[PDB]
């Protein structure tokens, strides 16, 4: 999981 | 300066700025967002273009902008789930998605003005305002890939632990 924050 | 009120308190008013309003509630709208960013942690932020966005800001009595949600159009979402204990803060999702209509892309309130219930006054003024003609439902929302205080409002404001999350990848 990359996450578009983290 | 024409201002778009969307509701109106005792203790400041909410206003929302669209992609096609004068350059100068764009910069405002654009300062307003640095400083969110940056107060995330943030150096650069490179995206798409902030066109599709609609930036709602709750204004003190004093003119001061102390609260800031940036929302986005989104089809679908996936409901959180705790991260499993260790033996010896992070989140997951469920693996199918569903159906959502309005993603909550930054939300943030002025530190010393928290606890206020100025996030949940923002959120309403979306879930009003956001679609023509509708008042959106709690399981029609979604926030992106929540921090520890997005986590604990949105699961309160949505009233369930497994509120509805997107953009993230696999
Ligand atoms: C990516 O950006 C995602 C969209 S998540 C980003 C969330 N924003 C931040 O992390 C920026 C720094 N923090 C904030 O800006 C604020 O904490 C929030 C915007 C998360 C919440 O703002 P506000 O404080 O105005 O919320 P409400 O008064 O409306 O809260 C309603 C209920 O939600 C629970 N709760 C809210 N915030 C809580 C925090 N830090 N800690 C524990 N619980 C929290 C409370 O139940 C609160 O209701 P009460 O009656 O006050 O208890
Ligand atoms: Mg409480």
């Amino acid at each position: 999981v990359i996450g578009a924050k983290k | 300066k024409k201002e778009r009120v969307i509701t109106e308190f005792w203790d400041g008013k909410i206003i929302m700025v669209s992609p096609d309003d004068p350059k100068y509630a764009l910069k405002k709208a654009e300062e307003v967002r640095e400083l969110v960013d940056s107060e995330l942690g943030f150096q650069q932020v490179s995206l798409r273009c902030p066109s599709q966005t609609r930036t709602y800001m709750f204004v003190s009595n004093e003119k001061k902008i102390v609260g800031c949600l940036i929302a986005e159009p989104i089809r679908e979402a996936y409901r959180v789930l705790a991260e499993p204990p260790s033996l010896h803060r992070a989140w997951r999702c469920s693996t199918e998605p569903e159906p959502a209509i309005c993603g909550i892309s930054r939300i943030w309130v002025f530190a010393l003005m928290r606890r206020k219930a100025i996030a949940s006054r923002m959120v309403d003024a979306v879930r009003s305002s956001f679609m023509y003609g509708s008042v959106l439902t709690t399981e029609e929302i979604a926030f992106s890939d929540p921090t520890p205080d997005g986590k604990l409002f949105a699961s309160t404001y949505c009233k369930v632990p497994d509120f509805l999350v997107y953009n993230f990848v696999s």
